[PDB]
């Protein structure tokens, strides 16, 4: 069943802010009371969220 | 319903450990020059300098 | 007074902040 | 080093061997119509040999 | 009847086991999944994420690892190593001698 | 004077990585009616598992 | 950092000796080696100096 149900209602997109978030854990090492630094892919802070 | 969709791109953090294991903080290097600065001294605090 | 320092010498030596085993490091 | 490894079950030359490899064509002699079954090169080995 | 053939690819399909005691308080050549190295094995009271594998402290130096059976976490420890010291008094007055 | 070094060697008490007992059910042809044929043979494949 | 620098390529395959026994036989798993251990021993040589 294709359905392609109808009656859609426009509205412009909504942005707002990336207060911090979207941080996980980029191995399976344990670690205790350290700082380290890491170079992958992430969600850069107070970016565009739709 | 509610919901927010963002994005990834390659960047640099630096990931702060607790005693337990968990990632508790984090600061991002190219956001501002005092994260740069942070992420150099690989510390989250600063003192009086240049 | 544990140990036989004085008290200026007891306050230098808590004022400094200090140091593992490695593999082929030794102290 | 080269391989051949049932040669290398046979016949192993050192990693720091000096000295020079000298083979030549024997089709008119060393097989003929007829016949030549009379040299053998061991299939294989239980360990490599030194 | 199979085929023995070969062809250059990532496995998908593959993997070890061997299987052998665990043994504590020894120091020993051990290879856990993946990770090989050498030194005594203890146990240990560090709390893991259910997820994490193995630890390592400052310097990038494995500290602790969990086992895949138990699952409980083990510290290992280098077993000893040093230098020998010998003292004499000169082979001039005598000839015997202290070990450090 | 300092001579030399020593250190202790291991006992050869080794360990492990054992529990394949994930063990995904793949064996019913191995005593099935019939194997395969000249021309009902499939896509003979194992993935996904030891 | 004379201990961080000791797991590092220097251009050879990984930096753990073990890795390269298992993955390559003798004749030609030596020049990892020796890259390994030319990285090591200039490391080293500046610590002392
Ligand atoms: C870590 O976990 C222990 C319980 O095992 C708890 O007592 C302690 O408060 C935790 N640490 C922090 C910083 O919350
Ligand atoms: C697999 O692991 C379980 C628990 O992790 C444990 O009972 C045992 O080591 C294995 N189970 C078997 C062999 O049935």
């Amino acid at each position: 069943q294709c359905v392609n149900l109808t009656t859609r209602t426009q509205l412009p997109p909504a942005y707002t802010n990336s207060f911090t978030r979207g941080v996980y854990y980029p191995d399976k090492v344990f670690r205790s009371s350290v700082l380290h630094s890491t170079q992958d892919l992430f969600l850069p802070f107070f970016s565009n969220v739709t | 319903a509610a919901y927010y969709v963002g994005y990834l791109q390659p960047r640099t953090f630096l990931l702060k450990y607790n005693e337990n294991g968990t990632i508790t903080d984090a600061v991002d290097c190219a956001l501002d020059p005092l994260s740069e600065t942070k992420c150099t001294l690989k510390s989250f605090t600063v003192e009086k300098g240049i | 007074k544990p140990s036989k320092r004085s008290f200026i010498e007891d306050l230098l030596f808590n004022k400094v902040t200090l140091a593992q085993k490695f593999n082929g490091l030794t102290v | 080093g080269q391989t051949g490894k049932i040669a290398d079950y046979n016949y192993k030359l050192p990693d720091d061997f000096t000295g020079c490899v000298i083979a030549w064509n024997s089709n008119n002699l060393d097989s003929k119509v007829g016949g030549n079954y009379n040299y053998l090169y061991r299939l294989f080995r239980k360990s490599n040999l030194k | 009847v199979l085929s023995f053939e070969l062809l250059h690819a990532p496995a998908t399909v593959c993997g070890p086991k061997k299987s052998t005691n665990l043994v504590k308080n020894k120091c020993v050549n051990f290879n856990f999944n993946g990770l090989t190295g050498t030194g005594v094995l203890t146990e240990s009271n560090k709390k893991f994420l259910p997820f994490q594998q193995f630890g390592r402290d400052i310097a990038d130096t494995t500290d602790a690892v969990r086992d895949p059976q138990t699952l409980e976490i083990l510290d290992i420890t280098p077993c000893s190593f040093g230098g020998v010291s010998v003292i004499t008094p000169g082979t001039n007055t005598s000839n015997q001698v202290a070990v450090l | 004077y300092q001579t030399s070094n020593f250190r202790v060697q291991p006992t050869e008490s080794i360990v492990r990585f054992p529990n394949i007992t994930n063990l995904c059910p793949f064996g019913e042809v191995f005593n099935a009616t019939r194997f395969a044929s000249v021309y009902a043979w499939n896509r003979k494949r194992i993935s996904n598992c030891v | 950092t004379l201990v961080k620098q000791l797991s590092s390529n220097f251009g050879a395959i990984s930096s753990v000796l073990n890795d390269i026994l298992s993955r390559l036989d003798p004749p030609e798993a030596e020049v990892q080696i020796d890259r390994l251990i030319t990285g090591r021993l200039q490391s080293l040589q500046t610590y002392v100096t």
